[PDB]
């Protein structure tokens, strides 16, 4: 648990910190992308009228 | 229309195929593990 | 850390009845042992048992008020007797008569108070006994059919019609008739994987059993012990079953496929059932759409007719 | 450490870590089967592989093939489908009669339907020898001839008594379902049916016993226990533990008696009885009560 | 219907039934 | 002494509970008051 | 001896018991001889 | 002795409250008494 | 002593209980006192 | 002795009984002698 | 003592937790409060 | 303690994500909002 | 030797008592001969 | 020797038996001999 | 620590698929859309 | 429970405390959304009247 | 050795059986030749 | 490490194959591409 | 070596006597030559 | 190594049997070609 | 754990670094293609309209 | 591994490396004809039209 910072060393592991990272990564691609599609598809055909 | 609906397709084909690859897999663990060495007692001794 | 004798001999609430055991004989002959011994009283099955006869009760008095409260025909229609849910008008209401429907709705919701506090009181008892807590889950894949056949099925219909009517000949009519409602449960693809899991279980039950019986000679049936180290009788199951159809199992493996077998089909005949009425309203015709039903233009019809 | 038949690693009783072929050499033992009495040797006393073949193991893998060949020409060729879900493989008209033509459809029925019961006779026979090598009981046996005489009861006995032989079951896939479907509504409510009921039960309870014999010996693999823990757990809920033999014993006669009442019924249904409605009119007449009641409640 | 067939049929289930009987009978005259 | 606290007030806590429940029920099925529906 | 006194008791108690009530009621139903209304 | 106390004591009272039940309720079924309407 | 305090007043209040509902669905089901509508 | 007294007396008077009772039963359901109206 | 504190909880909370769901069903079921189009 | 920490938030997560569910599922089939036609 | 006299005999005699009995049974099932009014 | 005689014994009268049965079955079912009438 | 990395993620994961799809097939169930002919 | 507060030590451990605030942040900000989801809908639908 | 000689025999003569049994099977049935009454 | 490299291919390679057959089978059925007739 | 000669024998030769049944049998089935009348 | 050279082969030819049967049944099932009448 | 960079060393082996290289590479080149097909596909035929 | 390459000497054996070559050499064998035989019945008949 070197690379875990003081915070977090009772929760994390070395080796987790890293997929935990990518995990972070990757949610807030997927936010990204959903907000995007969501916008466009509002200009599409609004669904709440 | 020769082709069945989306609806047939999930339904009926997705478990079918789930329920033979998952009996194949199944058993080829379940054989593996049994076929294993492990503590016996022996045969020759045992009666 | 856990003493039996405590366990199976306190005295009070959180304690054993029945506590001198009886001896039965003939079930020591065939089965191999006959105690009737205690039986735990733990305020889980308390409520169990306050619950489910209230609703015993219930359902009784209004079979006998059905009849003019007369026991020669009580003892005639007995088998015959239902307590019906209320008609298809008044959907979901409860401001029903109590002979039409208003009693099905009390006894219903006593019986789902009386099955969770069994499955309280199963899971309680396997935590204080030491073993692990299988059982209590293959009870909850059980009352979700359950559940899904009394209440969750009811609801996005819009009736309580749609219900058994808590009768021993009510159950059958209303298998008969949830057929002829929505199609032709033959082609429902659910139903056909319930099947298949039910005949997979009771063929899986009948071997095993065969299996354990043939080799009992040399202490096969110590499920406990085979598992620390195995003995003549489950080398010889192993090697009957390896040389009948070319693969096979040790003592072990038999019990999850088994319970496997048995939370799927419950599992999977709920599903079935609660995707009946919602979303296909006729079995058959989707069977015809999906190319799942056999041409039949030229029947021989004469074998159908008297 | 000391790998045990579950799965565990436990650091270190007579046990030892013995594979398993030394085991599957020590109890081949030839020399024993059914056929071996009666002919003084087994024409095909070995092993092919991981299976033993003897003489019934030839009679049932040709019957298996035969079977399989003429089901495939029956469904590909004569009807043109090409899928296994639309096949309808249909016996002789009832108007034919019990005579067999095979200008006629319906023969290669006929030989799919003696090809499977020739197959199945013989795996029942191999599963007596391979019983029979090991020292082992009759139980398997018995249970598997339950299966094969409920297979005869529908195929051959039903047929032959009502004398036309064209009620047997169609091998169809999703086909066959189509013959229960008014075969059990020819004879409404074969709910009403005393031993199609009692063959429900039996089901059903074989199910459940399943359940709860698998969660017993699952609650208790892994565990430092003193090996009465289940007993006294079984005791506390339900208030009776049957033992560990006694459980095996109950599984065996379930299943084998809800396939018995099952094949009873559908017997009985097809030639002595006509209708399970009429059936129970016999119940309300008999001189106990047929004279307590008023209006609705006569009879 | 042939009344004669219908009986041997019949007769043919009951024995059938015979073999899970005589598994009981076996159970119970042995473990006395 | 012949029975414990605890299991009369279990007893007598389920009894209360089940008995409200009955006559709330059959006082509503019964539709002689005129509440909750005309 | 061959029968217990015990098991003697049961069985004749039991009879005795089943046949008066059959008799009872085959009387009642049977309806010829005016009693409890005809 | 064949009997204890305790067994006699049940079966009488059993038997005694079924027998009364069933002959109130054909009483009250058959309809010859004018009793509760 | 044949019998125990506890079963007797389990067994009583069971009984008292058992009639008093059986009396009450009666009467109530008899509809001859005008109660209850 | 092949067969103990105990089982010849269970089965005769078993016969006896289920003999005597199909007997009255079949007579009465003949409606051949005018008994019970 | 009498009873632990944790049995009181559960019992508490799923008590009422049944109840609540319970009285919402049958009140809104009454169609008597015009809630969600009537 | 009476309770764990896991036990409680177990039990919190699985009562949140039902009622979500259910009530999204009633106000759809409800049809009084005119959401997704 | 690969296989035994006896064994070979034995094989030899079922499948031409088999053959023997299905070829009788298809050509009375054909009905192109009439035999046993057939 | 490659056969004890009395295997062949045996033999040979268990398959006349069946073969006896077989005939005679097959031949009264026939349309020419319609079970002797 | 309450729980561990590998429950999380897969719960997470699981959760994630099932809704994504559930949500497909409603939304494209409801034909208020014209995706993929209507 | 070196972090743990004075009050809450009995009940607490050190890595729990993290995971509350966790939780606790998480359904405050769920409850703010949910309230204006709600004001949101009333303003486009009463659902009472 | 790959395989054993009696394998092979024992296997080929059962494949050329069912072989036969079926093309005659076939060839009958198909009512193409006008063998055994057409 | 919490999860090993064969677990994360067996997923990976299930889904998507199974993912790739759904997909292009729900678009031959809906009939809205002119593809294979 | 990852696979045996006689495993690799078998695989293939029950793999080429399935297919040629099944392609003998689907030709004969499509009625496209005019073989076997 | 994850995989073993077996399983990969196995895994490899079974979809690649199993991909190809099935292409030539649906294109043949289709009727998009003129092929096999 | 000698040619896995220095970084992910705590969580691949020597032996799984070339797979995962070999599928990375794979990923990529699916990714690729059926970006292409879409967009063929896109300009043969419209699915949203 | 003598016979195996020093970058795949890991992952493969000796007996391993040839079996690999023939189902190379197969695959690419049948890639080749998949296309001639693509290109072929799509000059004879197109699918997508
Ligand atoms: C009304 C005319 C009816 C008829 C109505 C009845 C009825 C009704 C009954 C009989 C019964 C009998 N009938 Mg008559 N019977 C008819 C015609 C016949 C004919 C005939 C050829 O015609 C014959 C042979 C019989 C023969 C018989 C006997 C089998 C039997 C009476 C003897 C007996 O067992 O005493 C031995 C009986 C006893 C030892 C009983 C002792 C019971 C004790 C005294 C307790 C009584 C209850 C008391 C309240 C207990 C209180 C204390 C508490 C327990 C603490 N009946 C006609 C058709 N018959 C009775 C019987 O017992 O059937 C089994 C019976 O109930
Ligand atoms: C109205 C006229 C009706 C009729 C209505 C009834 C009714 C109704 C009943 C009887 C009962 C009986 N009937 Mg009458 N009966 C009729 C015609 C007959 C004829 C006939 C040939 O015509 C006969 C032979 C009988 C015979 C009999 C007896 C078997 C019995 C009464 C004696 C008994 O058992 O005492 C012994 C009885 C006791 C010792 C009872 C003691 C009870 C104790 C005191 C408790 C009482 C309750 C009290 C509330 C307890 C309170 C405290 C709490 C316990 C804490 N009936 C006609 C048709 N009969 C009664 C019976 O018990 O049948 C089994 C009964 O219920
Ligand atoms: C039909 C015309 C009248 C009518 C006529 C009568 C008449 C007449 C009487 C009653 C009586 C009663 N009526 Mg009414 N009644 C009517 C309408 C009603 C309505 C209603 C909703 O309309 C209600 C709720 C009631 C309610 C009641 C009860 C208060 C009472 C019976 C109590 C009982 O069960 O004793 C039986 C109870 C028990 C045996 C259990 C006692 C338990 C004790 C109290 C608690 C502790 C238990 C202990 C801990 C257990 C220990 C052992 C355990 C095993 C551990 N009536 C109408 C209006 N009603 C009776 C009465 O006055 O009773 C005093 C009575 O005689
Ligand atoms: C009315 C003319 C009817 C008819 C009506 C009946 C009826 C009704 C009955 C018989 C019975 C019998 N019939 Mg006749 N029967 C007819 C014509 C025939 C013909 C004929 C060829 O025509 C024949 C061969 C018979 C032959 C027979 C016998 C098989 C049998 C009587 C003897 C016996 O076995 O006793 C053996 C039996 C005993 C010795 C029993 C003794 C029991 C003792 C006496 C106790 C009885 C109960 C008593 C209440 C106990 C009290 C004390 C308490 C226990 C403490 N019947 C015609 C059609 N028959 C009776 C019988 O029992 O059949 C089995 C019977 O019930
Ligand atoms: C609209 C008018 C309706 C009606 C509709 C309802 C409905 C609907 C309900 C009640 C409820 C109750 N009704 Mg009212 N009720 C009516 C008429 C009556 C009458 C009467 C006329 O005699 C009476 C006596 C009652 C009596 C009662 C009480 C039993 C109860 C409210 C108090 C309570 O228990 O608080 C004690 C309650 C608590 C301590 C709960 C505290 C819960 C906390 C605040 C958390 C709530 C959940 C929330 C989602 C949590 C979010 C955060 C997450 C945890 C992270 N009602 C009429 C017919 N009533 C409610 C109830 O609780 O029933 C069991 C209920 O659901
Ligand atoms: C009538 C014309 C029919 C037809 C009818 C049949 C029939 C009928 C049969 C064949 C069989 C075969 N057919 Mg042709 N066949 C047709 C058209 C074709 C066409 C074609 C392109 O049109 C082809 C390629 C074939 C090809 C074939 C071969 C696969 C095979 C013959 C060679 C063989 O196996 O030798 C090798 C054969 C042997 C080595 C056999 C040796 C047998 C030994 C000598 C024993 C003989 C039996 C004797 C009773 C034993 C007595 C023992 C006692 C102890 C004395 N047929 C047409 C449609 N064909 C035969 C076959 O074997 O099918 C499996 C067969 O039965
Ligand atoms: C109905 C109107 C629109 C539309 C509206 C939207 C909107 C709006 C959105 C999408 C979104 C998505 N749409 Mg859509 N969509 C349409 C039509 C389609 C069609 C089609 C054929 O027509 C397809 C194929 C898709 C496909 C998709 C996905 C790319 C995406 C959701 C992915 C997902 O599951 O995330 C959830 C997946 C997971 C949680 C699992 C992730 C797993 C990772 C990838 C791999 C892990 C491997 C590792 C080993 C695992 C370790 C743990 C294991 C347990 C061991 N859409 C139509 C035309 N679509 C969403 C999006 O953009 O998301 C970014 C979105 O918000
Ligand atoms: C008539 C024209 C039909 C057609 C009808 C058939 C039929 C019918 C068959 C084939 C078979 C095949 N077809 Mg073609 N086929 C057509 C069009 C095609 C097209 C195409 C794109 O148009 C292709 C690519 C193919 C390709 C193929 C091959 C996969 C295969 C032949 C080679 C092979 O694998 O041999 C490998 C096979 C061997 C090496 C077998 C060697 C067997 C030895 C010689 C023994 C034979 C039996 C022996 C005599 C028995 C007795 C032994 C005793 C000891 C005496 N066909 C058209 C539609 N095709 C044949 C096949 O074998 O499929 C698996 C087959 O049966
Ligand atoms: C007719 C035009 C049809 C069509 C008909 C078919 C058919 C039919 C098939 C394919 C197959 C494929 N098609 Mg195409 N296909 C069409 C349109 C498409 C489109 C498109 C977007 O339009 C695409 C992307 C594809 C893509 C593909 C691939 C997925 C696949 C070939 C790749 C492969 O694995 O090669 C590598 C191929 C191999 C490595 C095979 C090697 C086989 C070896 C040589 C053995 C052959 C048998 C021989 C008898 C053996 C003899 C010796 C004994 C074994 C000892 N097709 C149209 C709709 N396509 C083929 C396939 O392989 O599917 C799995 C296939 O069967
Ligand atoms: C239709 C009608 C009429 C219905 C009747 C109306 C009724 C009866 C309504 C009843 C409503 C009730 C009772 C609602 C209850 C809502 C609750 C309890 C929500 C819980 C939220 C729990 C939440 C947000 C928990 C979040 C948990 C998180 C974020 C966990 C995070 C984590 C934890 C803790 C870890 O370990 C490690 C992982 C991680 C750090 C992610
Ligand atoms: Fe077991």
């Amino acid at each position: 648990n070197d690379l875990v910072p003081d915070q977090w060393k009772p929760l994390f592991n070395n080796a987790q910190w890293l997929v935990h990272d990518i995990v972070v990564k990757t949610i807030y691609g997927g936010l990204i992308i959903a907000v995007i599609a969501h916008v466009l598809c509002w200009a599409w055909t609004p669904w709440i009228r | 229309s020769p082709w069945p609906v989306w609806s047939g397709y999930a339904l009926c084909f997705v478990p079918l195929a789930a329920v033979i690859l998952g009996f194949i897999i199944a058993a080829r663990f379940t054989d593996k593990q049994a076929t294993s060495a492990y503590l016996r007692l022996d045969p020759a001794k045992a009666n | 850390p856990i003493d039996l004798h405590d366990e199976e001999y306190r005295d009070g609430l959180e304690g054993t009845i029945a506590k001198p055991p009886g001896h039965v004989g003939w079930m020591q002959r065939l089965l191999g042992e006959g105690q009737v011994g205690p039986i735990y009283v733990g305020l889980w099955g308390v409520i169990s048992f306050i619950t489910f006869f209230a609703s015993a009760f219930i359902i009784l008095v209004d079979y006998g008020r059905q009849v003019g409260w007369n026991p020669i025909i009580y003892l005639r229609e007995f088998w015959n007797l239902a307590v019906y849910p209320p008609p298809t008008e008044y959907g979901l209401s409860w401001n029903v008569p109590w002979d039409k429907g208003g009693a099905w709705l009390a006894a219903t919701f006593f019986l789902h108070i009386s099955v969770l506090t069994w499955w309280a009181r199963l899971y309680t008892r396997a935590k204080a006994t030491g073993v692990g807590t299988q059982l209590a889950w293959g009870f909850a894949s059980a009352l979700s059919l359950y559940f899904v056949i009394y209440l969750f099925h009811p609801l996005a219909l819009g009736n309580w019609s749609a219900a058994p009517g808590h009768g021993f000949r009510a159950i059958l009519d209303w298998t008969n008739y949830v057929s002829i409602h929505w199609g032709n449960f033959y082609y429902n693809p659910f139903h056909m994987l319930s099947i298949f899991f039910l005949l997979g279980s009771t063929l899986l039950l009948a071997m095993h059993g065969a299996t354990i019986v043939a080799t009992s000679k040399w202490k096969s049936e110590m499920e406990f012990t085979e598992m620390m180290a195995e003995g003549p009788g489950t080398q010889r199951a192993q090697l009957f079953w390896r040389w009948v159809m070319g693969w096979n199992a040790n003592s072990y493996n038999i019990h999850i496929w088994a319970w496997w077998f048995a939370a799927f089909t419950a599992i999977t005949g709920a599903i079935g059932l609660f995707l009946s009425g919602t979303l296909v309203p006729d079995w058959y015709a989707w069977g015809e759409t999906a190319k799942i039903v056999a041409p039949w233009p030229n029947p021989d019809w004469a074998q159908y007719v008297f | 450490a000391l790998p045990l038949p579950s799965g565990e690693t436990l650091p270190a009783a007579s046990a030892e870590v013995i594979p398993f072929s030394i085991i599957e050499e020590f109890y081949k033992r030839p020399g024993k089967t059914l056929a071996a009495r009666f002919f003084g040797v087994d024409p095909f006393d070995f092993w092919i592989g991981r299976f033993y073949v003897g003489l019934f193991g030839a009679i049932s893998i040709i019957g298996i093939i035969l079977g399989v060949a003429f089901y495939l020409y029956e469904g590909v060729v004569n009807e043109g489908t090409l899928n296994i879900l639309a096949m309808r493989i249909e016996p002789p008209p009832v108007s034919q009669g019990l005579n067999v033509d095979p200008a006629q459809p319906g023969f290669f029925w006929f030989l799919t339907m003696v090809a499977a019961t020739i197959a199945f006779v013989g795996w029942l026979l191999r599963q007596i020898d391979i019983s029979l090598k090991l020292d082992m009981g009759m139980e398997v046996p018995i249970a598997f001839g339950a299966v094969v005489s409920s297979w005869i009861t529908l195929q051959w006995l039903r047929p032959i008594a009502m004398g036309a032989w064209g009620h047997g079951f169609p091998l169809g896939i999703t086909h066959h379902l189509d013959w229960v479907s008014n075969i059990g509504y020819q004879y409404y409510n074969f709910f009403y049916n005393p031993f199609h009921a009692i063959g429900i039960t039996l089901l059903f309870a074989s199910t459940l016993f399943l359940h709860m014999h698998g969660s017993a010996v699952l609650s208790e693999a892994k565990r430092n226990i003193s090996d009465q823990n289940i007993h006294v757990f079984w005791r506390n809920i339900l208030g009776y533990s049957i033992g560990e033999i006694g459980i095996h014993r109950v599984a065996f006669w379930t299943g084998a008696a809800s396939v018995l009442f099952s094949n009873l019924c559908i017997f009985l249904s097809g030639t002595f009885v006509k209708d399970w409605n009429a059936f129970w009119g016999f119940w309300d007449k008999m001189p106990i009560w047929n004279g307590v009641g008023q209006g609705a409640l006569v009879a | 219907m042939n009344w004669i067939v219908a009986t041997f049929m019949l007769m043919f289930v009951l024995v059938a039934f015979l073999p899970l009987v005589v598994s009981l009978a076996y159970t119970w005259v042995t473990n006395p | 002494r012949p029975f414990e606290f605890r299991t009369s007030v279990v007893v007598s806590t389920l009894l209360g509970l089940v008995m409200a429940l009955l006559i709330h029920f059959v006082v509503l099925s019964s539709g002689a008051f005129n509440w909750l529906r005309a």
